[PDB]
């Protein structure tokens, strides 16, 4: 800032940056349809394993 | 910042036509007379430094 | 505004200089003319002192008469005029040096062309300073990181080892001496001053717009901070260009002589040849082969000698020069450059067919050769590098062989596809400059025929992929790479599993 000696803008915008200091939160937005992947994830899994503990000994 | 770097290179350069503007006024003088006397006594006062 | 003038009324208060201006030197130009002065009188001029004529023009007196004494002008010969007043300066011809000097753009005087002020100088040095003698040096221990991958592969370069960089015109000689200024941001953002290394580069007889751009793009990579630009440009006068190499020199014995370490570029002393035959010529000198006087090998000799190593008794400095010879044709059997092939520590070939080929290095590894680069050399690169140029090597021989369409055996064939993979991998565009902690790796999957089930075109995209998989994953390897300089076998397991798994891939 103090090497521009003809300042007239930096408190103008270092004050919009300080504005803008909280941009925006972020996303955390999927607790229900990813956990319903990993539910489909886990019940194809346990079927497979499941089968093949089964048919290993089989 | 650019632009006032600029700024002083533009000031610089209208100080150089202002140098030119010094020059034209110190042309006409009798200066041109006095400043003779400037050189004799300087000449006296460099000549007896030694 | 003001302040400039309350600056320039500081120094015409000291224009102090006039109540004590009895010099002793000014005397009459006899004649004038092709590049040269003759001036009577100037009883007490000393060899190869500066003066300055009444036009403003300095100069150097090089040779000495009973009657006269002939000058040589340090610009055109249109401002200086017969019959006029050559005060002497009172000096050897020395120019500015210090700290100050990084950043600016000088001319071979010091005198700035930046437009940036004047020049914070530490002091004044003299231009024709004797090189040190044998016992004030030490061989090369420490590597010079060009951040270039055949480089600093295949020809390392020690603190103080003078490499040629040799080659033709428009053939990328000038963007690895500027890449390796680029690499040397690294550690000159960094705080261990031994670790930093400051870049000089002298560019003469070249074009204004061509320095302008380079030191624009020095600027926008930020490499200006530790720079120094030394402009002796194709419209100024033969003198200067002759003159500036020699003040650069300079220049790097005050860092060297400070104990720092310090990068000179001469880029190029083939028009210093132009301009110093030139100046023989117009001495009425009698010349010999390709019409240089035979003092030419002496002249890039006595430049070039000063610019080694220091030993630990005067501070361990270093400086280390990069001289650039644009040839005829790849002709290497020119006399300018067979004398300064035997001056350096070793040769970097570009050849114009490789460039041709868009090969970007166009290094013929089977001419570039260093001599002491080895002892220097990265201690993990000298680990992973020691069947690299046998196996390239190796590759050249059958790269003639292999013209002929006949089929071969898996021995040969699977080293020409592995030297078709690491051929197609030392390509590298320009500002892209690789630390080696990161050229390493590549290293390590070219030796290792990992390259080989790979597309050669998929080369390009492979290196910074696996790089960026590196980095991403396998960050811990790459400071132990920065850290040590030096791959242990447990480190060399574990780069082997890390390289197998994106090699998988
Ligand atoms: N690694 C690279 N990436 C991109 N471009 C490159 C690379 N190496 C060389 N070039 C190209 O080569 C051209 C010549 O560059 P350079 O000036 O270094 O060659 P030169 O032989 O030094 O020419 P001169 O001697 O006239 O300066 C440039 O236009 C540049 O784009």
């Amino acid at each position: 800032r103090s090497v521009l000696k003809n300042t007239s803008v930096i408190d103008k915008i270092e004050s919009y940056v300080k504005q803008y200091k909280p941009v925006k939160i972020d996303a955390s937005k999927q607790l229900q349809v990813i956990e319903s992947f990993e539910k489909h994830a886990m019940t194809n899994a346990k079927e497979t394993e499941s089968l093949v503990s089964k048919e290993l000994k089989d | 910042v650019r632009y006032e770097a600029s700024l002083r290179q533009l000031e610089q350069r209208q100080l150089a036509k202002s140098v030119i503007s010094r020059v034209q006024s110190e042309l006409g003088n009798p200066k041109f007379q006095e400043k003779v006397l400037q050189q004799s006594i300087s000449e006296i006062e460099q000549l007896l430094s030694k | 505004k003001a302040q400039p003038t309350e600056v320039s009324s500081i120094l015409e208060e000291r224009i102090g200089v006039s109540d004590e201006a009895n010099l002793n030197e000014t005397g009459r130009v006899l004649a004038v003319g092709d590049g040269i002065a003759r001036v009577f009188g100037l009883n007490n001029i000393q060899a190869e002192e500066l003066v300055e004529f009444s036009s403003g023009v300095k100069g150097m007196a090089l040779n000495l008469e009973p009657g006269q004494v002939g000058i040589v002008l340090f610009g055109s010969d249109r401002l200086v005029k017969e019959g006029e007043l050559v005060k002497r300066t009172g000096n050897i011809v020395d120019v500015p040096v210090g700290p100050g000097l990084l950043g600016r753009v000088v001319d071979a005087l010091g005198n700035p062309i930046d437009g940036k002020g004047p020049i914070d100088a530490a002091g004044r040095s003299r231009a024709q300073v004797k090189a040190p003698g044998i016992l004030p040096r030490r061989s090369v221990h420490e590597p010079v990181q060009t951040g270039l991958k055949a480089v600093d592969a295949l020809v390392p370069i020690g603190r103080g080892q003078r490499e040629l960089i040799i080659g033709d015109r428009q053939t990328g000689k000038t963007a690895v001496a500027l890449d390796t200024i680029l690499n040397q941001k690294r550690w000159n953002n960094g705080s261990d001053e031994s670790k930093k290394l400051y870049c000089v580069y002298v560019a003469v007889g070249q074009k204004r717009s061509t320095v302008a751009q380079l030191v624009q793009t020095l600027e926008q990579h930020d490499a200006m901070k530790y720079s120094i630009i030394v402009a002796a440009t194709a419209s100024e006068a033969a003198p200067l260009q002759y003159l500036a190499p020699f003040t650069a020199a300079s220049i790097g014995e005050w860092f060297r002589d400070n104990g720092k370490h310090a990068l000179i570029v001469y880029d190029d002393l083939s028009k210093q040849a132009v301009a110093y035959r030139q100046l023989s010529l117009l001495l009425r000198r009698p010349p010999g082969r390709e019409a240089y006087p035979g003092d030419v090998f002496y002249l890039h000799s006595r430049l070039l000698e000063r610019a080694a190593k220091l030993s630990e008794k005067e501070g361990s400095g270093s400086l280390t020069a990069l001289p650039v010879i644009e040839t005829q044709g790849g002709d290497v059997s020119a006399y300018i450059p067979t004398n300064v092939i035997s001056i350096t520590d070793g040769q970097i070939f570009l050849e114009a067919e490789l460039f041709y080929k868009g090969i970007r290095p166009a290094i013929n590894v089977g001419l570039s050769v260093s001599r002491v680069g080895s002892a220097a050399q990265v201690k993990a690169l000298k680990q992973v590098a020691g069947s690299l140029k046998l196996f390239l090597a190796q590759y050249r021989e059958v790269a003639a062989f292999a013209q002929f369409g006949s089929d071969l055996d898996a021995s040969t064939k699977q080293t020409l596809v592995r030297g078709e993979r690491l051929t197609q991998l030392l390509k590298q565009n320009q500002y892209s400059p690789l630390a080696t902690e990161e050229q390493v790796p590549l290293i390590y999957a070219g030796v290792n025929g990992h390259l080989d089930g790979i597309e050669l075109s998929r080369i390009g995209e492979f290196e910074s992929s696996f790089l960026s998989y590196l980095k991403s994953n396998h960050n811990e390897l790459l400071t132990e790479i920065r850290e040590k300089g030096e791959l242990s076998k447990e480190l060399l397991a574990s780069l082997k599993s890390a390289t197998e798994s994106f090699v998988a891939t």
